[PDB]
């Protein structure tokens, strides 16, 4: 007997099989194509998410020699914000999925601002006016398709998120539900009331007809044919959970496609005053908890950029190696605002920029710089976190893909002047979803059954270079300020 | 007009004053990594003038490019870290002069770096010069002396193991 | 019978052999190492210039099967501004050569400014307070060597420029002379008076003892042992001459390591009011003529950067190929201020910067952008030229290494909305020096003997894309403004 | 409410009005490449509304990404260039709609692009829409008509060779 998790990431879709002992049994990963229709735009093919996920699943079961018979439940984690619309009858997108990064609905926000919903929006969504979240994405979609809104009021049109969509594709159309975590990300949902905001739904001309049903992050939502799908949570929040976020003051940082720092606020929705989002997470049984989140659009992807377009490296892994060949960036800085600046800057107009080049800067300075950007940004978000919450971290718990980079890790540590703790299992995001599902199935009963699979693999302590950290950051700050507001409107 | 050429008077782990002035509580340093003893532990020194020197016989390890700080391992298995002033990396190496080299074996006392106490006095964020033992755990006991110290003469710390 | 030219460039040292018919008989090129002691710094090894040059010479003579017997004279062209100091006895540098690009003496200028010599300096040198020229370089050198100034007053210390140095090494120490073109570049020389400025020599604490003798750009200065060295001119000015600059209103643009646009002003030293330098060139017999010059620090070198450090390409040549694979830079911009911004910006603090990146920008967008920077800058300098002189170019005559890039050329043309003319022989800079020497030896008698080797190889006319040009430039302008003032003081 | 579906009335080189309004002297265009006939020669047109169309049977060549201009070669060996308005590339393709495609063979009259005369009226730097023959040299004579023109009907130029 085991649980199964689905992690449908920005970069790729995954599938994990764990035993009762919470052991990672087998995994299935399968990258999928990112598409760039225009400049600040990012999209994905709904059917490809779909496809890649389904497949990943099988392939795993198969890999381990497991039968539907032996799987207790199914957990689901996905990328946030990223929006989808689909014909009810057909099971067909009326357009590609707009990505969380996707800067297209920028102007719309410009209205929203112009109107004065800033205060409102913050206050009830806990969010911030930004093309990052779901509202505008939906609106833009209907505003760009002829038979749309109408087709939707009559209710031929479904709205959703990777979870909403991943679910309905498996429960043959039976189930149209999202979880609490997910929904908070959308801009259309009220965090205090724990429900759809009407004033939002109005303002942005969205018709309730499309919104799915919203539910606990643990609950059997339904059954499928690999059976019961018992857990759903936004990736970031799942990782929070799997790190055993779960208690007030607890925090993690995730280094994946982007970067997300979350801190559990129990039952108190703390108002951010430093460019952080206020949002939903789980309490120890999947219950609504609140949280502070710092979102950074680009981290592991920069690496992928050096990897796939710029072509400097053959593997992300190789970045540790080249970056180390150099000691210093040689004065170079890399503001990876390839899709704007998120927290705490929130400038959907900043665009990438490299700075401080001279004749003898080379490849390696640049790679290293790209790595370093990752730490700077974390630091940026960190400070906000501390201010907002009034609590000072003594260590940083982390997880994610990039966390394998001793260089980055260490460098993180120094530039932070804080211990960095690296969990023994990188796949934490997944674990969350499992837990969320097995708890919900009595597969586990209690989180405490588990206070042990969170063995720490390694501690990163500040080195004497930690002394330079303020010097280095300053430039970073200086760089940033010049990447901002590139694009016009 | 300088005594470098002349003979000087010459008299568990003892760490010798590597620079001169009055000893100060690490806790006194206006930088957390110092004060909260994150980088390690030891004392700090408000300097008197002209030069920093090895505080133990051993081998110099790092010598910061802006040479305002350096590290060194003792023949007894202790890592020391000396960091002239605060945020001094911003001075961009101005006020400093590297005498030694990145890998040297040194006796207590050999010149490691030289400096300009007054430019540093008005240019630097602070002048305190922490001296810390980095390999905190590998050491048993850490005893902190007081008052005035004289370079390559008075000891600032006694350490067990 | 033939003349021989020496072109000692920033990038490499060359040697050309021409017949009476002015035919390029044989060439010898040999690249040499650029060195970067620190950030904005550039240096070269005096003995390597030296070495590379000498060698290049031989190697040519040899290549063509020529004897000392058959060579009428020797022409000399070199890189400007770049400063050298050497012990008289020994024939040994007391320090590497500071390069024209070399931003080190920045502060000094900051004084000079602070004092108020700006007006003076402009007025008599025709130059501008910038680490670009020779003064400060010398001062810095003596200020950084113990037995210096003094050693120099006693006169054990020689000052020089690639020509001054290239000469004295060949005339076994006999000859210590520079030409008029060369000298104007130094900051220590008065353009109206045609002599050393005293107030300069003071202010910057330089001792006349070191300055060499200053002379016509055609005149046998002496003899050597391959014989008479009859011509000397700054590279830029030699190219001017070889393009048959020579008459008021005439102009060329040279695309090499950097970029230099010069326009002959006859006998009138026009005061620039648009960030152009006022300087010396030759009149049809090597006589002092004046000129407007626009200097751009980085052009062909950017390409070398993509070539040798960033490693995107294997040959500069390949840049046409990749750049073409893309149609657009995809919104990317490249401010190649690797060593400041020269004309008309003159900001020794700007540093390189790449802008406007997004996830799908790749290698090719970047290369292309680097190429394009070259045209933008030319355009920048061009406009100044037009304003300053009040004359509108209808075509641009060009020459240099990069001029082989149809892409760049054409792109130049469109972004300019002007015809671009590409001479049949790229090696124009050399020809100048020859002419300058053979005229001076009756090897030719008259420039008109030559109004024919300047056959045009190709015309580049504006394409319909020329229409976008103002859009594209604007961004360029916008980019530039953000590269400026990076470095602090 | 639109005649697209209905039959219309239907009547050396003649270049037919590709868009409508009043003919203007190329020399009138507030852009040198136009006025000094650098890109080539021809007329310009102050537009009346709704659409740009092929002015010769031939094949469309370029269609600018911001589709406010396009090019086309005639079955008779003439290159024409049509550029809606001035600096219109800045509008970033707003006001425009690409009907045709980058390689089509077209008859005189087929819709090439469609547009919004009024947004363009207040957004654009200028509205003049030069129409020029690019392969200037390959042509013998260039005759310039006047006044009002009607799209895909009135001729703007007659050309020899
Ligand atoms: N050694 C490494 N250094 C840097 N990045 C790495 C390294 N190994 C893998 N990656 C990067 O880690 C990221 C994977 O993060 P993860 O948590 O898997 O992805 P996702 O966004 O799909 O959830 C990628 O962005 C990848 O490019
Ligand atoms: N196809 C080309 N495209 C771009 N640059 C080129 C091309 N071919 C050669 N080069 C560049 O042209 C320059 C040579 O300019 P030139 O007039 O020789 O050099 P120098 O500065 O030594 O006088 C170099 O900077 C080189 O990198
Ligand atoms: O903001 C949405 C995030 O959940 C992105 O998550 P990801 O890095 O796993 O794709
Ligand atoms: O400003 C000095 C110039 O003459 C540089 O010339 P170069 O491109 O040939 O090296
Ligand atoms: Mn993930
Ligand atoms: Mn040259």
């Amino acid at each position: 007997k085991y649980i199964v998790a689905l992690d449908q990431g920005t970069t790729s879709s995954r599938a994990v099989v764990m035993d009762h002992d919470a052991n990672i049994i087998s995994v299935s990963q399968r990258e999928f194509e990112q598409i760039y229709p225009k400049p600040g735009w990012v999209e994905h093919d709904p059917m490809e998410i779909w496809a890649t996920q389904s497949s990943t699943l099988v392939e795993v079961l198969a890999k381990a020699d497991i039968s539907s018979d032996q799987i207790a439940a199914i957990g689901i984690t996905n990328q946030r914000e990223t929006t989808i619309v689909w014909e009810k009858e057909t099971g067909k997108p009326i357009y590609n999925a707009i990505v969380w990064q996707c800067r297209r609905t920028a102007e719309i926000c410009e209205h929203l601002k112009r109107d004065g919903l800033e205060d409102y929006i913050r206050s009830n969504t806990g969010l911030v006016i930004d093309p990052y979240f779901s509202g505008t994405k939906v609106k833009w979609i209907l505003d760009h398709v002829e038979g749309s809104r109408e087709r939707a009021r009559r209710g031929e049109l479904l709205f959703g998120t990777v979870d909403t969509w991943l679910i309905w594709k498996m429960t043959q159309g039976r189930v149209h539900v999202t979880d609490y975590t997910n929904a908070s990300r959308t801009m259309l949902f009220n965090i205090h009331t724990l429900d759809w905001d009407d004033k939002m739904l109005e303002v942005l001309d969205i018709p309730r007809e499309m919104l799915p049903e919203v539910r606990r992050s643990s609950e059997v939502y339904g059954q499928t044919n690999i059976i019961p799908i018992s857990g759903i949570a936004g990736d970031q929040q799942a990782a929070l959970f799997g790190q055993l976020c779960v208690k007030e003051g607890m925090a993690k940082n995730t280094y994946g496609t982007g970067c997300f720092m979350l801190m559990n606020t129990g039952e108190k929705a703390v108002k951010s005053e430093n460019g952080l989002l206020t949002t939903i997470a789980c309490g120890p049984t999947g219950e609504v908890n609140y949280a502070l989140e710092g979102a950074v659009f680009m981290a592991g992807a920069s690496i992928q950029w050096l990897r796939d377009e710029m072509k400097l490296i053959n593997d992300a892994y190789d970045s540790e190696y080249f970056a180390t060949k150099v000691q210093n960036t040689n004065g170079v800085y890399v503001v990876p605002a390839f899709t704007g600046l998120g927290a705490p800057y929130w400038d959907p107009y900043a665009r990438g920029a490299i700075f401080g080049l001279t004749r003898g800067v080379n490849a390696n300075h640049i790679i290293r710089a790209t790595l370093e950007s990752i730490a700077y940004q974390t630091r940026d978000v960190l400070e906000a976190m501390q201010a907002d919450s009034g609590i000072r971290l003594h260590a940083l718990r982390v997880d994610g893909g990039a966390v394998a980079n001793n260089f980055l890790m260490q460098f993180q540590s120094d530039i932070l002047g804080t211990r960095v703790e690296r969990p023994e299992v990188r796949e934490v995001t997944a674990l969350g979803a499992a837990y969320l599902a097995g708890l919900a199935v009595g597969f586990w009963q209690n989180l405490d059954e588990l206070q042990e699979k969170a063995v720490i693999e390694r501690e990163f302590r500040p080195g004497i270079e930690t002394t330079e950290r303020n010097y280095r950051y300053a430039g970073w700050k200086k760089a940033v300020k010049r990447a901002m507001a590139w694009e016009e409107h | 007009g300088l005594f470098d050429k002349l003979k000087s008077l010459v008299s568990t782990i003892e760490i010798i004053a590597p620079l001169s002035g009055e000893i100060v509580n690490i806790e006194d340093v206006p930088d957390v990594v110092f004060a909260e003893k994150i980088v390690g532990d030891g004392i700090a020194i408000k300097p008197t003038g002209n030069k920093m020197v090895a505080p133990v016989d051993g081998t110099i390890g790092k010598i910061f490019e802006t040479n305002h700080a350096f590290s060194i391992e003792s023949d007894s298995g202790v890592e020391l870290f000396v960091h002239f002033g605060i945020d001094t990396v911003e001075l961009k190496g101005e006020g400093f002069k590297r005498i030694a080299e990145e890998g040297q074996r040194v006796k207590v006392g050999d010149t490691v770096i030289e400096f300009d106490l007054p430019l540093l006095e008005e240019k630097a964020k602070s002048t305190l010069t922490p001296v810390v033992i980095s390999n905190m755990d590998e050491i048993k006991e850490l005893i902190k002396l007081s008052g005035s110290v004289t370079v390559g003469e008075t000891p600032v710390i006694r350490i067990k193991k």
